[PDB]
């Protein structure tokens, strides 16, 4: 939406 | 036909993770469950590429796509989320974590987090819990 592929790339979790 | 809500809140079967890495196929699976989209877990959590580090939000997504839903990643404010989110989504969790936001009512948000099941959220500490990433979908054509 308003996040690049690369910076949801980084976001993470269990 | 089923759309997301914009309005009060999903009804969205709870599904457990089997272990503590799983959460974010595990909440995958509660989204495709709500639009009736039958993928066996074992097959979301390789996917979603379940890995020693969890999951992450670009391989949702991808995932999420591959299976006829339209997804998007936003960065939202708590009050945006509220104003404009809909629902299910999956949003990011004390850094850490990925729970399925199903809406808000009153004082409250309701979650199914897949390490403890339906859950009510006192706002406040939803406010400081939710770290600002969410996954909006969408069904197919549009």
């Amino acid at each position: 939406g308003n996040l690049s592929d690369d910076e949801l790339e980084g976001v993470a979790g269990g | 036909q089923i759309q997301p809500v914009t309005r009060g809140r999903a009804k969205v079967p709870v599904i457990m993770q089997m272990e503590a890495l799983e959460c974010g196929a595990a909440s995958l699976a509660m989204v495709l469950a709500y639009y009736k989209k039958w993928v066996p877990l074992e097959q979301v959590r390789v996917d979603c590429g379940v890995s020693r580090d969890g999951s992450n939000a670009l391989n949702v997504l991808k995932a999420a796509r591959n299976y006829g839903l339209e997804a998007k990643g936003y960065r939202y404010e708590p009050e945006k989320l509220k104003k404009e989110g809909t629902f299910p989504c999956i949003i990011h969790w004390n850094f850490n974590h990925f729970v399925v936001l199903k809406g808000f009512k009153g004082k409250y948000a309701y979650i199914n987090d897949p390490a403890k099941g339906d859950v009510k959220i006192p706002m406040e500490e939803f406010d400081r819990s939710f770290t600002g990433i969410c996954l909006i979908f969408k069904p197919t054509d549009r």
